[PDB]
């Protein structure tokens, strides 16, 4: 009988590494063929902390193919979300404020951390001084590694901090 | 309506996969026939959890469904919105209804819904609290809906603000009011009553209450406050210190997330860049420094080691550049504080706090000191230029002996920004600090490539600017990188070592000879390499070998014999433009050095060059790669014999098609690549080919000229104006009268280019604005003027009395504006130089013009500058041997020229030009002249230590036997004083040595010639 239950909804444009992100958090491997992620799926994941193993919910929301618009339905009752962006294109960065406006019209405050995938490439387009929107909009930022699994647990640790607020939550 | 809610009750928690795939059947196809409310609103009366996204779907539908909606469809919705406002049970539900009201307020604009105004009055009165806060939130969202449509209501809203001043109550009401003024801020009134105040105590109390409640609410309060000030607000200026004092003293509450510090410091920075003159009136800096000093030396409450305190730190190999910790953005905040204000005396004012910061016993005090050096380190060092130029030359050394070893890194960084911010100070008392720094850095080869990389970046960087000074430093530096050179270590160590080798190579140019044979073995080892994981080291070694080839040439023939194919061979293993960077430069330089030596590897290299620009990469930016390849063809202009004759047609036309592209830098690269074909064809033709080759290359020149001609005025831009100007000057300097074949470039081109300069310029525009992203744009156009200095002389000396020769007269009146006493010394120097080439280019026709312009030259006379006007000073001479009869017109004007000013002489240049001009005047004709007098005076003050252009005067005066002999002892003593010196032109042959044979010189030797010249 585990008491701490927390639903997590991931947000981002389709085909932006979200499926790879969740599948790497499942077992830690990359699958080569690209399939446009459609629909939604649940991946019950429990991670170890000082309070034991804590279970979490996953919502594999993606796919701008269906005629019917249901993208806004998943946004209800969610208390946490994570945002992606690509480092090789300006469109993701200029779409970040659109994601900000839609999330704020969803809820007035939700802990959100800016995260950008596909950093394993040796050449990097989005140079660091460009990344200033989150600071002035009061959004926290972590980085993710596509190979070394850097920040594999620490974004979730930050999520745990915001869930509890007591700084004694450790690995 | 029944089945929908039944689906929702089960699909809300975790839905179903099959229910996820249902979608369109779950949507129930919408099927809108009329759908007023029954299948369009579901009566809006159920459990609100469904009702939020029900309203969301209604919004999505109505965003497009309003094409046939009837009139009896708006009163119903607004009445239902009012009922929902009265029927509220949850905060999120109220938020959703407010959002729906704001987003249904999207159209029909004004002139509608009086009931919102009546609700506005109700909320202003609103003795009941919860309905008051709901009214405040709905007014806030409707204001958010329309940014500035209700300008007349602004006063009303401002008057509404007065009521909001009266209730310092529930935190929700304060949050609503401040987020309301958040959207109010973009109104930018700046003209309403300045009496709008008392908001400061309310926001102080709001953030005070939110410290234990929520950090973020005060956050949005502060960016709201920051957005409030954007223009000349009449009320913020008088009382501003109180809010910053409050925010810092509440930041002294360490029991808070660092975001509090983040946005107090950013709000302070914006307050400063808005204005910073208030601190002139009151001493607000010292309290700020006392406040931030604990921040600079902040200590974790549990003593937790910093992320920079880990010994290993083997993560994030590529690059990190994090700055979220308080110390970093604190040091950038204080640095922008320092740089934003003028120097004045603030640095001497903070010195008494500086030696207080200098107490460094605890390591945290040591980081505090290194950070105060970091902030003091600025672009302008005028304060440190005059006082304590080596201000702390041993404290930086005392920081090396630090067990915490982070003070060493901080000192390394500080020396970094000293190197690339204080240019004059790189030539200072560094005679002893550099070797010990190198020694202790190479004394710790623990494998931490981060410290080695930052050392390589910060060191061996400014010394390259010092050319003569680095030779005494040649030996020791080797036993620095040989500490890790060619030793088993990480590839990062190898790339660092080879980059440093390139750095000292640049610093030492051709002075590498004494120890270079020891670099022969390293070069042979590293060049004969290659592995599946050693790409970056091989690439960097490639461009550093290119730098070696550029720096030292002919002495490298034994080294130049190889590398013709060994480096070339290692390209087929992997195909990548990144892998192909700078590869063209090395073989290009090899071709330039060999001449015909590239004949064996001449065709395959051409094919590999061809298969670099055909790639459709483009067809701060990813396209920059192309530029590199483009630069390759530039070197082809140096020396390629005539092997490119069939190759040129293979590329040029495609390169022609590359002159047009939206990207500016690729256009600049293409244009500078075009700028070298003139030299290529000219060097091909000078090496005597057959006459058919001459005709073919002349036809090529004729077809290529219009490509340059079309760019004389078609361009509408600033950045490429320079490039086109030097390219046209070079192509004109790379040719001659053969470019004069089309009789349209003689006057029309010259007139167009003259009209382009100064006024009537295509670029000199002001009506258009900059809606795109801007840049530094530091008014480069002014320098363009002096760049135009080389525009005139290009083929200027090619008419000599042609039909277009008296064309400069069209530009003559504008030059008058140059000589008016309303410009700077640079403008006068530009004008006098330009007139110098115009007068030296032509003859009698220009001689009469300059004769008529002589009163202007006399008006210029002698200004207060050691190096101005010298161009005309020798211009009188150059016209003295020019013109002919115009020179004979004005002998009295020619002689004299306010000669007594030789006593005023302070600079060598003006003396040399005066002497040369007078020599030309004297030797123009063997006639009477001042002779012994001015001649003796100029001989007396004749060191001629820097007359690097007027050896021709000395050569021509020699053996030119008017009067004879003249003052022989003076010239004899002067030439004996000159004596054997550095490299000299053919001037010195027949320097009156044989004329001694005269009799007086032999009998009366000048002082004592036997000291060095016993016989000769
Ligand atoms: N092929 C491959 N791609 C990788 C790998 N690691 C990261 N990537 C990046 O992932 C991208 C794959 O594209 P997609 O299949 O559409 O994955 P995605 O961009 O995250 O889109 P979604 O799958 O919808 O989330 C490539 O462009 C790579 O930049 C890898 O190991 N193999
Ligand atoms: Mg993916």
């Amino acid at each position: 009988g585990e008491v701490p239950t927390f639903k997590l909804v991931l947000v981002g444009d389709g085909g932006t590494g979200k499926t790879t992100f969740v599948k790497r958090h499942l077992t830690g491997e990359f699958e080569k063929k690209y399939i446009a992620t459609i629909g939604v799926e649940v991946h019950p994941l429990s991670f170890y902390t000082n309070f034991g193993e804590i279970k979490f919910d996953v919502w594999d929301t993606a796919g701008l193919e269906k005629f019917g618009g249901l993208r806004d339905g998943y946004y209800i009752n969610a208390q946490c979300a994570i945002i992606m962006f690509d480092v090789t294109s300006r469109i993701t960065y200029k779409n970040v404020p659109n994601w900000h406006r839609d999330l704020v019209r969803v809820c007035e405050n939700i802990p959100i951390v800016l995260c950008g995938n596909k950093v394993d490439v040796k050449e990097r387009k989005v140079k660091a001084k460009t990344i200033t929107f989150h600071r002035k909009k009061n959004l926290q930022y972590y980085d993710i590694s596509a190979k070394s699994n850097y920040n594999f647990e620490k974004p979730f640790l930050w999520l745990a901090r915001k869930l509890a607020g007591n700084p004694q939550l450790e690995f | 309506a029944g089945l929908e809610q039944l689906l929702r009750e089960l699909l809300l928690p975790d839905t179903e996969r099959i229910r996820r795939a249902t979608e369109q059947l779950q949507i129930v196809l919408r099927a809108p026939a009329a759908l007023p409310a029954l299948c369009d609103l579901l009566a809006s009366a159920a459990d609100p959890q469904i009702r939020q996204f029900a309203a969301v779907l209604t919004r999505r539908r109505l965003n497009t469904r309003w094409r046939r909606l009837a009139a009896e469809q708006r009163e119903s919705l607004k009445s239902l919105i009012l009922t929902a406002l009265q029927r509220e049970t949850e905060h999120c539900v109220s938020l959703s209804l407010a959002q729906l009201s704001a987003t249904i307020f999207r159209k029909e604009g004004l002139e509608a819904w009086p009931q919102l105004l009546q609700l506005l009055q109700h909320s202003t009165h609103s003795p009941h609290s919860p309905e008051r806060e709901m009214g405040l939130l709905l007014l806030s969202v409707v204001v958010t809906s329309r940014p500035e449509a209700f300008q007349p209501h602004h006063r009303e809203l401002l008057r509404l603000l007065n009521e909001t001043l009266g209730e310092v109550g529930s935190p929700g009401l304060l949050f609503y009011s401040l987020r309301t003024l958040t959207t109010m801020a973009p109104y930018l009134s700046t003209e309403d009553v300045p009496l709008a105040r008392m908001l400061v105590p309310k926001l102080i109390m709001a953030m005070q209450t939110l410290i234990p409640i929520d950090e973020a609410k005060a956050c949005e309060a502060l960016e709201a406050l920051d957005e409030l000030l954007e223009s000349e607000v009449p009320v913020i200026t008088p009382y501003l210190s109180e809010v910053l004092t409050f925010c810092l003293e509440v930041a002294r509450n360490v029991a808070l997330g660092n975001a509090i510090r983040i946005r107090i410091l950013c709000c302070l920075t914006f307050l400063v860049k808005v204005k910073s003159k208030a601190l002139l009136k009151n001493r607000l800096l010292p309290p700020l420094l006392h406040t931030l000093f604990p921040i600079v030396a902040a200590e974790p409450p549990p003593g937790q080691l910093d992320p920079e305190d880990q010994d290993s730190e083997e993560e994030e190999l590529e690059i990190e550049l994090m700055g979220e910790t308080p110390k970093h953005f604190a040091v950038q905040v204080v640095d922008m504080l320092a740089l934003h204000l003028p120097p004045e005396k603030l640095c001497p004012q903070l010195m008494p706090m500086l030696e207080e910061a200098l107490r460094s016993e605890s390591p945290y005090q040591r980081k505090a000191g290194l950070l105060v050096l970091a902030v003091l380190s600025d672009g302008a060092g005028d304060h440190i230029r005059q006082r304590l130029l080596p201000p702390l030359l041993q404290i930086v050394c005392k920081g090396l002996e630090d067990p915490s070893q982070v003070v060493r890194n901080a000192a390394l960084f500080a020396l970094g920004q000293f190197s690339e911010n204080l240019q004059p100070h790189i030539s200072s008392y560094s005679r002893e600090v550099m070797p010990l720094l190198l020694a202790y850095l190479k004394s710790v080869p623990l494998g931490h490539t981060h410290h080695l990389a930052k050392a390589c970046y910060a060191l061996e960087n400014f010394v390259e600017n010092l050319g003569p000074k680095v030779q005494p430093y040649l030996p020791e530096l080797m036993e620095c990188m040989l500490q890790l050179l060619r030793n088993p270590s990480s590839p990062r160590a190898k790339e660092l070592a080879v980059s440093a080798l390139g750095a000292i190579a640049t610093a030492a140019q051709a002075s590498l000879l004494p120890y270079f044979p020891a670099i022969m073995e390293h070069l042979r080892e590293f060049l004969l390499t290659g592995r599946e994981d050693l790409q970056p080291v091989q690439i960097q070694s490639l461009e550093t070998l290119g730098v070696l080839a550029r720096a030292v040439g002919e002495p490298m023939r034994p080294l130049a014999e190889e590398c013709c194919q060994l480096g070339l061979g290692l390209c087929d293993q992997v195909d990548d433009p990144d892998l192909r960077r700078c590869t063209y430069s090395l073989f290009a330089a090899l071709s330039g050095l060999m001449g015909e030596g590239l004949a064996p590897h001449l065709e395959q290299i051409t094919t590999l060059m061809l298969l670099s620009l055909r790639s459709t990469e483009g067809i701060n930016a990813f396209f920059d790669e192309k530029e590199d390849t483009c630069a390759a063809v530039g070197e082809i202009s140096v020396n390629t014999s005539v092997a490119f004759l069939p190759y040129m047609e293979s590329v040029f036309e495609e390169v022609f098609k590359l002159l047009e592209c939206p990207h500016l830098n690729v256009r600049k690269a293409a244009h500078e690549a075009l700028g070298q074909f003139c030299c290529a064809l000219h060097k091909a033709c000078q090496s005597c080919p057959s006459e058919p080759n001459t005709a073919a290359l002349q036809a090529a020149l004729a077809r290529v000229v219009p490509s340059y001609m079309q760019a004389v005025n078609r361009e509408r831009e600033r950045q490429v104006v320079m490039a086109v100007l030097e390219a046209l000057t070079g192509v004109l300097r790379s040719c001659g009268t053969l470019t004069l074949k089309p009789p349209g470039r003689l006057a029309e081109l010259c007139g167009v280019l003259k009209a382009v300069l100064q006024r009537k310029t295509a670029c000199q525009d002001t009506d258009e604005e900059e809606e795109e992203e801007d840049d530094d744009q530091a008014e480069y156009d002014a320098m363009l003027l002096e760049h135009a200095g080389e525009a005139i002389p290009a083929l200027a000396a090619a008419a000599g009395g042609d039909s277009f020769a008296p064309f400069f007269a069209g530009f003559l009146p504008l030059l008058v504006c140059k000589t008016k006493q309303g410009c700077t010394v640079a403008e006068k120097s530009f004008a006098v130089g330009t007139l110098a080439e115009t007068i030296q280019g032509l003859g009698a026709a220009s001689a009469q013009f300059v004769s008529r312009l002589l009163p202007v030259l006399l008006s210029t006379a002698q200004e207060a500058d050691p190096e101005v006007r010298s161009n005309a000073i020798f211009g009188m001479g150059v016209l003295a041997e020019h013109g002919g009869h115009p020179a004979q017109e004005h002998f009295p004007k020619l002689l004299g020229l306010l000669f007594p000013l030789l006593a005023r002489e302070r600079h060598d240049r003006v003396r040399d030009n005066i002497c040369g001009a007078l020599a030309r005047l004297l030797m123009a004709s063997p006639t009477r002249k001042p002779e012994p007098q001015v001649l003796a005076a100029l001989l007396h003050a004749l060191p001629l230590k820097e007359d690097l252009e007027e050896w021709v005067t000395i050569g021509r005066l020699f053996s030119f036997l008017d009067q004879v002999i003249d003052v022989a002892p003076e010239l004899l003593r002067i030439c004996s004083l000159i004596l054997a010196d550095n490299k000299i032109p053919p001037d010195t042959k027949a320097a009156l040595l044989l004329l001694l044979t005269f009799q007086a010189a032999l009998g009366s030797l000048p002082v004592d010639k036997a000291q060095e010249l016993q016989a000769v």
